[PDB]
C-alpha cells in the first residue's frame, strides 16, 4: 500500500502492491490481464501472490464561476479517491473528489456538469 | 493556484463559467522495492583464497566457476588482498557484472617476481611458467603470504 | 607532438581520472582531494583505496601516432536569441524601404 | 448487455446516471 | 443514443515514468492537447446526446 | 563399459496420429479465464507422429532433433529410463547426457564420446528383486561444463501389469543456449495408442547447456548378447514455427488449445 517503483526477479514496474484473491500455478512467476499487463507478481522470497495496482492519477477538472463574478474556484481529483490526494470543504462522488465545493443536500437545477448525477454552481 | 493554472490552461486573462479539464496530477513514486530469490549457491570462493596449500608455479591450477553468484563481498572488501586489477571494468562494478565461462587460477611466486604476471612482460616466471593473453580482460589478484 | 612532447615525458599534463560522478556540461572541477573510491574513509593526506584522482599524461617524441599530444579548441556560442556580439567577414550593405 | 489502467486511457462515467435516464 | 466516455493521459501513455521521453515531447508540441481537446468533444457530446 | 549388441529380431518404424498431444505452457506466466494467443515452436495437431517399441525387438534407432521435439512414453515398470543428445557424439564437440540411474539421476554436458550399442543394465534373476548389473552409455567426457544429480532413492525395474498403466511425456527444446525440459505424468488404461483429449505440459527443468543439437538417443532398461528387455510403448514428434490459440480457466490451469492451420 504505497506508491512505488518495483522490481521482481529483474521485473521492474509501478504501483501499488496488494496480497491476491487470485491463485497461480506451481511454477509461474507474473501473472497478467487480458490485455497481457502484469497485473500481479509472485515475490521470489516469500511467493505469496501479490496483485499490482497502478498509482491512481488523472486531469484535475476546475470549476468555476464567470471571473466578473467571482476569484473562488472548485478541485476535482477524476477518478482518484481522495485517500492518497493529500500527498499532493471536500467531497466524493463516482465521478470524483470535489476539493474547494460545500457539498450540499438541496437538488437545485444543473449548471457545471460533473457525473453520476451531480453537477454544482455558485450560491449562497 | 487553480485559478492561475486556467488562467494559464486558456492563455487568457478572462475565464467564463465552465468545468475545465488541466493538469494531470500523478502520484510521483515515493522510493523503489527490490525482490530476488535470495542467493543460495554462491560461487565457491574459499578454496581459491583460504586453502591451506597452493600449487608450484609450473603446476598452476585451474578450475572451473558455473552456475552460481559470485560475490566480491569479502573478496575486494578485505584490505590484506595486498593488490588487484580487473582491467576493463572498475574494481567497485564486478557485483553488478556478469561472466559468461569462467575459470580461476592458484598458485605462488616471490613479492619482486610479482609485476612480471603483466600481459606481454618478461623474467622467469613470466616466460617459462605463467604467460597471459595481450588482450587479457578477466581479471588479476594477488597477496603477500 | 612537435611541441608537447619532452623526451623525459611531458608531465606538466594533468587529468581527472576518477569523481563521485561524472560532471555537469561545460563544468570544471578544481577539487585536489584523495577520491574515495572504496568503502573506507581516509583521513590524511593517503590511505587504502582512496586514490588521488588527478594522473598524469606522458607526452615524448619516440610515442607513436594517437598515441602522442593533440591540441584541442572547442568553440562554443549562441544564435540570434539576442542581439549580436561577433559578426563574420561580410560588409553591411545599402538599406532599402 | 455484458478504475485506472497502467498507461493511463480512462473509461469515464455518464453525466446522469442510468437510474435518472430511467427516471425520464 | 451514446458512446462510454474516455480520455487519456497522453504523456503517462506514450513514455510512462520517464522524464528522458518527456523532454522528446515537448520537441513534438501539441499533440498532447490536441489528443484531449478532441475526447472532450466527445465526451461533452455524449452529455449533449 | 560398452558392448556392441545386434541381437534382436528385425522390424520396420511404426506411426500414428498426434492428436491433441504437444503442447505446452508456452511462457512462465499465469492467466485465468481468458482466450491468449502465442506464436512459437509447437508439434502441430494431427501429425503422423512415429512410433516404438521394447518387447525379441527393441527401437532405438539414431533419430534426427530438427528444432527439438516432443516426447511420450506408455509405459509399466519404468523401461524408459534416460535421454542423449548432442551432434558430434565422438567428443569433437560438446554433447548432453540426461539418466535415472537404480539410485539417483544425473545430468552432465561435456565433450562425450557416447556408445555405439547404449543402454542401462540390470539383475534380472528370479529371487524377487532386481538391481543394477551395468550401465553402457559413453566412455569419454574430458571437457565438462554442467554437474546436476538427484538425491538418493531406491527406483524399481519388478512388475508385471498388463496393459499401459503410466503415460510418461516431455518437450525438450534447446534455445539461446538454454535447454527447456518440459513434461507431465497421468495414470492410464490404454492398450496400443496415445490418449486423445488435451493437456499441457509443465516446464520440468531449465539448464545452462550449450549444444548445438542435430540427434537424439534414449535410454532404456535390460554373456552380453541375448537379452530379455520388458514390454513398453513410445512415441517421437517434431515441432514447426506456429500460431496456437488457448483456454486459460478460473483455477487458471489449462483447459484446451486451438492449432491454427489445421
Ligand atoms: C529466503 O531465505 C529464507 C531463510 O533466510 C528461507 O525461508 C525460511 O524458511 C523457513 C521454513 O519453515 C521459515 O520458517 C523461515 O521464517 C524462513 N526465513 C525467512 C527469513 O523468511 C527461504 O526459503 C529463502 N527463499 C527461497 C526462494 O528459498
Ligand atoms: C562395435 O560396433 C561396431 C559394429 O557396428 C564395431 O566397431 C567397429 O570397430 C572398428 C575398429 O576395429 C572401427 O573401424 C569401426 O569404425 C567400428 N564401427 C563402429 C560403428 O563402432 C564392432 O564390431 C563393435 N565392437 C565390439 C567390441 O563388439
Ligand atoms: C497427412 C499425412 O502426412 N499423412 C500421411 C500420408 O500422406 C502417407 O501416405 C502415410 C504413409 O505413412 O502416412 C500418413
Ligand atoms: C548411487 C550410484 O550408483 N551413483 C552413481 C554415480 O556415482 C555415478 O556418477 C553415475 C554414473 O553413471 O552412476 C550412478
Ligand atoms: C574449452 C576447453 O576447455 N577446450 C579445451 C581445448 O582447448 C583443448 O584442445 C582440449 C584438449 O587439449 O581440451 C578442451
Ligand atoms: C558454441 C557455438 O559455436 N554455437 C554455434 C554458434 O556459434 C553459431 O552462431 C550457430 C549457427 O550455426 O550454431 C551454434
Ligand atoms: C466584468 O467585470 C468588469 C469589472 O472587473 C466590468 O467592467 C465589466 O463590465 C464586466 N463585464 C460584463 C459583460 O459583465
Ligand atoms: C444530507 O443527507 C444525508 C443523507 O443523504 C444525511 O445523512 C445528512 O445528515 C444530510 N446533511 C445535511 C447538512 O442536510
Ligand atoms: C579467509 O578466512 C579467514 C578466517 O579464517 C577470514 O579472515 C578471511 O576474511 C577469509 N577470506 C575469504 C575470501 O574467505
Ligand atoms: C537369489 O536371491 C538373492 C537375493 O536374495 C540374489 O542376490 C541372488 O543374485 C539370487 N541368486 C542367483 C543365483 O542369482
Ligand atoms: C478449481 O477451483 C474449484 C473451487 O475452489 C475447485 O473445486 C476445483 O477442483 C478446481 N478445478 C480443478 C480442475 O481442480
Amino acid at each position: 500500500n504505497k506508491c512505488v517503483n518495483f522490481n521482481f526477479n529483474g521485473l521492474t514496474g509501478t504501483g501499488v502492491l496488494t496480497e491476491s484473491n487470485k491463485k497461480f500455478l506451481p511454477f509461474q512467476q507474473f501473472g497478467r490481464d487480458i490485455d497481457d499487463t502484469t497485473d500481479a507478481v509472485r515475490d521470489p522470497q516469500t511467493l505469496e501472490i501479490l496483485d499490482i495496482t497502478p498509482c491512481s492519477f488523472g486531469g484535475v477538472s476546475v470549476i468555476t464561476p464567470g471571473t466578473n463574478t467571482s476569484n473562488q474556484v472548485a478541485v476535482l481529483y477524476q477518478g482518484v479517491n481522495c485517500t492518497e490526494v493529500p500527498v499532493a470543504n471536500v467531497f466524493q462522488t463516482r465521478a470524483g473528489c470535489l476539493i474547494g465545493a460545500e457539498h450540499v443536500n438541496n437538488s437545485y437545477e444543473c449548471d457545471i456538469p460533473i457525473g453520476a448525477g451531480i453537477c454544482a454552481s455558485y450560491q449562497t | 493556484d487553480p485559478l492561475s493554472e486556467t488562467k494559464c490552461t486558456l492563455k487568457s486573462f478572462t475565464v467564463e463559467k465552465g468545468i475545465y479539464q488541466t493538469s494531470n496530477f500523478r502520484v510521483q513514486p515515493t522510493e523503489s522495492i527490490v525482490r530476488f530469490p535470495n542467493i543460495t549457491n554462491l560461487c565457491p570462493f574459499g578454496e581459491v583464497f583460504n586453502a591451506t596449500r597452493f600449487a608450484s608455479v609450473y603446476a598452476w591450477n585451474r578450475k572451473r566457476i558455473s552456475n552460481c553468484v559470485a560475490d566480491y563481498s569479502v573478496l575486494y572488501n578485505s584490505a590484506s588482498f595486498s593488490t588487484f586489477k580487473c582491467y576493463g571494468v572498475s574494481p567497485t562494478k564486478l557485483n553488478d557484472l556478469c561472466f559468461t565461462n569462467v575459470y580461476a587460477d592458484s598458485f605462488v611466486i616471490r613479492g619482486d617476481e610479482v609485476r612480471q604476471i603483466a600481459p606481454g612482460q618478461t623474467g622467469k616466471i613470466a616466460d617459462y611458467n605463467y604467460k597471459l593473453p595481450d588482450d587479457f580482460t578477466g581479471c588479476v589478484i594477488a597477496w603477500n603470504s | 607532438n612537435n611541441l608537447d612532447s619532452k623526451v623525459g615525458g611531458n608531465y606538466n599534463y594533468l587529468y581527472r581520472l576518477f569523481r563521485k560522478s561524472n560532471l555537469k556540461p561545460f563544468e570544471r572541477d578544481i577539487s585536489t582531494e584523495i577520491y574515495q573510491a572504496g568503502s573506507t574513509p581516509c583521513n590524511g593526506v593517503e590511505g587504502f583505496n582512496c586514490y588521488f584522482p588527478l594522473q598524469s599524461y606522458g607526452f615524448q617524441p619516440t610515442y607513436g601516432v594517437g598515441y602522442q599530444p593533440y591540441r584541442v579548441v572547442v568553440l562554443s556560442f549562441e544564435l540570434l536569441h539576442a542581439p549580436a556580439t561577433v559578426c563574420g567577414p561580410k560588409k553591411s550593405t545599402n538599406l532599402v524601404k | 448487455v455484458t478504475a485506472q489502467k497502467f498507461n493511463g486511457l480512462t473509461v469515464l462515467p455518464p453525466l446522469l446516471t442510468d437510474e435518472m435516464i430511467a427516471q425520464y | 443514443v451514446s458512446m462510454t466516455k474516455t480520455s487519456v493521459d497522453c504523456t503517462m501513455y506514450i513514455c510512462g515514468d520517464s522524464t528522458e521521453c518527456s523532454n522528446l515531447l515537448l520537441q513534438y508540441g501539441s499533440f498532447c492537447t490536441q489528443l484531449n481537446r478532441a475526447l472532450t468533444g466527445i465526451a461533452v457530446e455524449q452529455d449533449k446526446n | 563399459q560398452c558392448v556392441n549388441l545386434t541381437t534382436r529380431t528385425q522390424l520396420p518404424p511404426a506411426y500414428t496420429n498426434s492428436f491433441t498431444r504437444g503442447v505446452y505452457y508456452p511462457d512462465k506466466v499465469f492467466r485465468s479465464s481468458v482466450l491468449h494467443s502465442t506464436q512459437d515452436l509447437f508439434l502441430p495437431f494431427f501429425s503422423n507422429v512415429t512410433w516404438f517399441h521394447a518387447i525379441k525387438r527393441f527401437d532405438n534407432p539414431v533419430l534426427p532433433f530438427n528444432d527439438g521435439v516432443y516426447f511420450a512414453s506408455t509405459e509399466k515398470s519404468n523401461i524408459i529410463r534416460g535421454w542423449i543428445f548432442g551432434t558430434t557424439l565422438d567428443s569433437k564437440t560438446q554433447s548432453l547426457l540426461i539418466v535415472n540411474n537404480a539410485t539417483n539421476v544425473v545430468i552432465k554436458v561435456c565433450e562425450f564420446q557416447f556408445c555405439n550399442d547404449p543402454f542401462l543394465g540390470v539383475y534380472h534373476k528370479n529371487n524377487k528383486s532386481w538391481m543394477e548389473s551395468e550401465f553402457r552409455v559413453y566412455s569419454s567426457a574430458n571437457n565438462c561444463t554442467f554437474e546436476y544429480v538427484s538425491q538418493p532413492f531406491l527406483m524399481d525395474l519388478e512388475g508385471k501389469q498388463g496393459n499401459f498403466k503410466n503415460l510418461r511425456e516431455f518437450v525438450f527444446k534447446n534455445i539461446d543456449g538454454y535447454f527447456k525440459i518440459y513434461s507431465k505424468h497421468t495414470p492410464i488404461n490404454l492398450v496400443r495408442d496415445l490418449p486423445q483429449g488435451f493437456s499441457a505440459l509443465e516446464p520440468l527443468v531449465d539448464l545452462p547447456i550449450g549444444i548445438n543439437i542435430t540427434r537424439f538417443q534414449t535410454l532404456l532398461a535390460l554373456s552380453s548378447s541375448g537379452w530379455t528387455a520388458g514390454a513398453a510403448a513410445y512415441y517421437v514428434g517434431y515441432l514447426q514455427p506456429r500460431t496456437f490459440l488457448l483456454k486459460y480457466n478460473e483455477n487458471g490451469t489449462i483447459t484446451d488449445a486451438v492449432d491454427c492451420a489445421l
